[PDB]
RNA sequence: UCCUAAGGUAGCGAAAUUCCUUGUCGGGUAAGUUCCGACCCGCACGAAAGGCGCAACGAUCUGGGCACUGUCUCAACGAGAG
RNA sequence: UAAGGAACUCGGCAAAAUGACCCCGUAACUUCGGGAGAAGGGGUGCUCUAUUAGGGUGCAAGCCCGAGAGAGCCGCAGUGAAUAGGCCCAGGCGACUGUUUAGCAAAAACACAGGUCUCUGCAAAACCGUAAGGUGACGUAUAGGGGCUGACGCCUGCCCGGU
RNA sequence: AGUCGGGACCUAAGCCGAGGCCGAUAGGCGUAGGCGAUGGACAACAGGUAGAGAUUCCUGUACCAGUGCUAAUUGUUUAAC
RNA sequence: UACCCAUGUCCAGGAUGAAGGUAAGGUAAUACUUACUGGAGGUCCGAACCCACGCACGUUGAAAAGUGCGGGGAUGAGGUGU
RNA sequence: CCGCCGAAGGUGGGACAGAUAAUUGGGGUGAAGUCGUAACAAGGUAGCCGUAUCGGAAGGUGCGGCUGGAUCACCUCCU
RNA sequence: GAAGACUGGAGUGCAGAAGAGGAGAGUGGAAUUCCACGUGUAGCGGUGAAAUGCGUAGAUAUGUGGAGGAACACCAGUGGCGAAGGCGACUCUCUGGUCUGUAACUGACGCUGAGGCGCGAAAGCGUGGGGAGCAAACAGGAUUAGAUACCCUGGUAGUCCACGCCGUAAACGAUGAGUGCUAAGUGUUAGGGGGUUUCCGCCCCUUAGUGCUGCAGCUAACGCAUUAAGCACUCCGCCUGGGGA
RNA sequence: GGUGCAUUAGCUAGUUGGUAGGGUAAUGGCCUACCAAGGCAACGAUGCAUAGCCGACCUGAGAGGGUGAUCGGCCACACUGG
């Protein structure tokens, strides 16, 4: 992920103007690595290296949701309509 | 891909077979059908002189383009077909004239790709050039012994010849059983392997699907009668009761070499398989 | 110790292969020269004349059961064609 | 055909027995598809509730299709006649479907899919023919001819003196 | 029997084959060309018929190809057809 | 009669339910599970048709190779006409 | 007298548990039997671990790994 | 348990750095082997000694050219990277993680983790290639009382590649993961700050690794010792005499 | 609340709930007709093995370990089933 591809999913979740670690932003910008190492393993499919950072990401990006969604719920429907995840 | 089936019948316990996952159309062009009869092996006399032929589906031909002399037209790819007058499939060709041929289907050819022959055709697969313009060490196949007459070289699926240096008037090329061979470098050459290389994988399965491709059966020669084959008679089960195995003509059949002595061209063949 | 090119490996073995032979022991039977399991002194097994196994299949060969019966103990009567 | 039920015989040869539809249930072993209609059992007729409950057809008249139940009735017997798998246990051979001696042998024999060795660079080798001319092939070593073995699983040992 | 099946229509396997290639003789092979249905194309139906034929004869109503005779129409070598 | 070539034609009924597809689940996405759909096979039972496994009869035969009762294949390496 | 339910009884295919059986496989015990000497020292080819193959037998050899190696030489760190 | 608040945990942002971390495609030079041709004559090779073997059909040696496969000399370092196995020629494409500085951002979002899912040296297995060196099995020559061995001459599977299995090791630091506290001395890898000085260089402080020596403490002893086997808390795994096994 | 085995992973169909009725001293699938497909289980269902339960008894520094004869309370049984 190039760095200005990564502000403008930045700036596209910020619940204002300012914050970078919030954790709609933090979502936001971890989908978007593992749509893209998707692609890598499916064409090197024997690149097991690289294959367990990508589960080491969607481990972590599942913390974040399960944290979203105690401390308030309404924001956690909210992200998971927007950016298509069950 | 290969496709295995599943065991439901004994006789489809073995058997696998292509997906055709290549092939786009399933119909043929028209205007470039010819028909073919079986013979069976029969002779210009009606006499059985090739054995184990005869009684398959029936085919058509389809005539294909081996000498590729249309020099300086844009090829466009069209459709990859199916043809059951060989191993490897045949892509359809219309050119910008509205003229359309049928070539052979080399690795990697797909649809929308444009083909080139000529002298200012590009090293790329799928294009025609005379072997002098062609860089050592390319992968080449359809390759042609006399100028003008058409590609006779390396034709089968899965098949690939590569070029190996240059002597003047002649080209050194490496065949695919494995020979190094003289060839004129005013002879033609396709850069490429051809299509179908998974082919020799398929497992047939069944006896009737050798008789659905035109293959009558085998006998052995150790049991026939002594008047039929060198190998017949002997109460019981009997063994190669000679110095050699023999064909059904005398003639050993094992090891012994069948090339004419005094052949002409020796002399263009650098070292053998 | 003699000879040879080298001296039979795994596996199987009274076998579609064992003469002696109905080998010997066990099972099945009231009683089993056939059958099944073991042993190995293989007259004269043995690795593509393939060796040892193997689900499904067989108007194939072999041994044993349930049911059933004029096959039999042991024959009797009736119909039709000669 | 009484009683017996393979005691007959080289051998259950021949005959007898099972047989339809619906429901319950079903083993070892397995290449996971099978084995399997395994095995072993139960129900079927007619009357009334009843142009049933419900479906097909039609605009309606109407016509056709017909499960479950309850109560009953009659026979020695209800797929009441004809037609309609006997099954199980263990071993040898062949993997299987197929082919064979018209007129004595249908098999363990032949074939087969698979394995391996070998020949062939294209006017290919191989084969028919004195030759021309052909098959191979309107093919091109992932292709074509010949020898042996014969699905699949585990394997395939030693000898190059002789030919 | 204009209409059914076959010729005067078409071709497959195969066969014959002017010149031609090959070969003691005889002849073998084969190009153009042609024969060759078991296949392709093609215009008619319903009744009557008491000794023997019926999509054939007879009755009623049709279709296909062609020809002549009449009546208008159009075109004539920048040229209908 | 054996094999081959060109061109036609025949195979009542019933049973089983391969690949693939859809939906609902299950996952980060897949794998995988369950229902519905689907209609494969030198598949299964069984007539026409083809064949010839057992027995009986016939044996100067109805017949110079058959008949009767059972039997095998019956979408295919199928039967058959010109 | 009839009907439902119903103990015992009969038939059938499976499940589980024990005993027994021609023969067979590894195991243990026995100071004195036969064969070799694989390990302990550099054990006379360093040893061991996983795996494959071979051999009367301990075992041999190949591939990768360890030091739970005294070893034989230049350099590097600590005292 | 519920409602709020915070930033020392955890994570994002911003500015730098190092690395044989991984997958794919292509290329390079030494060296071994084989092949062809000049020159040339009688040995070469091998061992503790030998012999088998190669050579007058002209070898070994030597000069020139061609074909092919495998591993990457110096750099190279108790140096580096990775969770472990492991990763060393060069270039490019696609990718994972870590360290340092800042204090912008969220505000406990954390640790461990039975079952589950993946990776996992070498040998080995299936299918298709490839095959230069090495080399189980195997053959011959020696050694020996014997020698199915060590030693010598050859040599097949294998070692290499693509895809799919297998799931083990002295897979070891014989030391589970997380967190905090507890003398110093000295090398080295990647960073940051300050003083001297024009730089260079020297010194001091500090973060994360990697080695050695040593106090308290621990230990049966050997020994460990801020990279604990010391002092403590949380979670997981495992043990209870030897053989049989 | 008080037992062993996971080398015993699925068990159940009057089973789970509802509607109407029957029956009982009394609530209740206790029983019946209809309707739906539920209920239990890794916090160990199901299955196999063993056993009457307790006050109490023996031992032990204690926490615990073993037992349940005599005395007292409760339960089940009365040759074996109905
Ligand atoms: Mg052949
Ligand atoms: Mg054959
Ligand atoms: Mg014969
Ligand atoms: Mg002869
Ligand atoms: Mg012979
Ligand atoms: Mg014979
Ligand atoms: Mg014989
Ligand atoms: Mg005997
Ligand atoms: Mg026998
Ligand atoms: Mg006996
Ligand atoms: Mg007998
Ligand atoms: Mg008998
Ligand atoms: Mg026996
Ligand atoms: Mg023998
Ligand atoms: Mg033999
Ligand atoms: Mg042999
Ligand atoms: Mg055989
Ligand atoms: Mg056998
Ligand atoms: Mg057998
Ligand atoms: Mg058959
Ligand atoms: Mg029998
Ligand atoms: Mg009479
Ligand atoms: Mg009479
Ligand atoms: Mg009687
Ligand atoms: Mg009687
Ligand atoms: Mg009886
Ligand atoms: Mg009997
Ligand atoms: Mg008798
Ligand atoms: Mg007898
Ligand atoms: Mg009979
Ligand atoms: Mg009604
Ligand atoms: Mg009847
Ligand atoms: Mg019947
Ligand atoms: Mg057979
Ligand atoms: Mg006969
Ligand atoms: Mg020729
Ligand atoms: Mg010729
Ligand atoms: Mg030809
Ligand atoms: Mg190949
Ligand atoms: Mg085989
Ligand atoms: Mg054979
Ligand atoms: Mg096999
Ligand atoms: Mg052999
Ligand atoms: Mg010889
Ligand atoms: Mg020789
Ligand atoms: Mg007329
Ligand atoms: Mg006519
Ligand atoms: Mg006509
Ligand atoms: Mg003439
Ligand atoms: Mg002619
Ligand atoms: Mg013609
Ligand atoms: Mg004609
Ligand atoms: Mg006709
Ligand atoms: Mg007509
Ligand atoms: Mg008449
Ligand atoms: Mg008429
Ligand atoms: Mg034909
Ligand atoms: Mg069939
Ligand atoms: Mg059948
Ligand atoms: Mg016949
Ligand atoms: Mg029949
Ligand atoms: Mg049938
Ligand atoms: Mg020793
Ligand atoms: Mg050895
Ligand atoms: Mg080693
Ligand atoms: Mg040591
Ligand atoms: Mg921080
Ligand atoms: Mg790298
Ligand atoms: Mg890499
Ligand atoms: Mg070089
Ligand atoms: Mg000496
Ligand atoms: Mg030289
Ligand atoms: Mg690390
Ligand atoms: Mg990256
Ligand atoms: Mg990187
Ligand atoms: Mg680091
Ligand atoms: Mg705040
Ligand atoms: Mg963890
Ligand atoms: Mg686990
Ligand atoms: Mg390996
Ligand atoms: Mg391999
Ligand atoms: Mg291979
Ligand atoms: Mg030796
Ligand atoms: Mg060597
Ligand atoms: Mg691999
Ligand atoms: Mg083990
Ligand atoms: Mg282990
Ligand atoms: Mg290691
Ligand atoms: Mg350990
Ligand atoms: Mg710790
Ligand atoms: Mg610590
Ligand atoms: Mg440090
Ligand atoms: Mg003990
Ligand atoms: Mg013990
Ligand atoms: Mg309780
Ligand atoms: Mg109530
Ligand atoms: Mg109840
Ligand atoms: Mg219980
Ligand atoms: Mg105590
Ligand atoms: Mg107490
Ligand atoms: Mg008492
Ligand atoms: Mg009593």
């Amino acid at each position: 992920l190039t760095q200005e591809r990564k502000n403008e999913i930045i700036a596209e979740y910020r619940v204002h103007d300012t914050d970078t670690g919030s954790p709609e932003v933090q979502i936001a910008v971890l989908t978007a690595e593992i749509n893209s190492l998707n692609e890598h393993v499916r064409v090197h499919k024997k690149d097991h290296h690289s294959y367990r950072g990508l589960m080491k990401m969607v481990g972590h990006r599942r913390n974040l949701l399960t944290y979203l969604r105690k401390k308030d719920v309404q924001r956690y429907r909210e992200l998971i309509k927007r950016l298509g995840l069950r | 891909a290969i496709k295995k089936y599943k065991p439901t019948t004994n006789g489809r316990r073995h058997m696998t077979s292509s997906d055709f996952a290549e092939i786009t159309t399933s119909t043929p062009e028209k205007s470039l059908l010819r028909p073919l009869k079986k013979k069976a092996g029969r002779n210009n006399q009606g006499k059985l002189t090739v054995r184990h032929h005869g009684g398959g589906h029936k085919r058509q031909y389809r005539v294909i383009d081996f000498k590729r002399n249309k020099d300086g037209i844009p090829g466009r790819v069209a459709t990859i077909e199916y043809d059951p007058n060989r191993s490897a499939n045949i892509a359809l060709i219309n050119y910008a004239d509205g003229e359309k041929r049928y070539i052979i289907a080399a690795k990697g050819l797909e649809v929308g790709q444009t083909i080139y022959s000529g002298a200012e055709a590009d090293i790329k697969v799928g294009n025609a050039l005379e072997l002098k313009d062609i860089p050592v060490g390319t992968v080449i196949h359809n390759i042609e012994m006399k100028p003008g007459k058409g590609g006779q070289l390396v034709r089968s699926a899965g098949t690939s010849a590569q070029v190996l240096g240059k002597e003047g008037k002649y080209v050194l090329i490496r065949l695919n059983s494995g020979e190094v061979r003289m060839i004129l470098a005013t002879c033609r050459a396709t850069i490429g392997q051809v299509g179908n290389e998974q082919h020799e994988l398929i497992n047939i399965g069944k006896a009737g699907r050798s008789r659905w491709m035109g293959k009558r059966p085998t006998v052995r020669g150790s049991v026939m009668n002594p008047n039929d084959h060198p190998h017949g008679g002997g109460e019981g089960k009997a063994p190669i009761g000679r110095k050699s195995p023999m064909s059904p003509w005398g003639k050993p059949t094992l090891g012994y070499k069948t090339r004419k002595k005094n052949n002409n061209s020796d002399k263009f063949i650098v070292r053998r398989r």
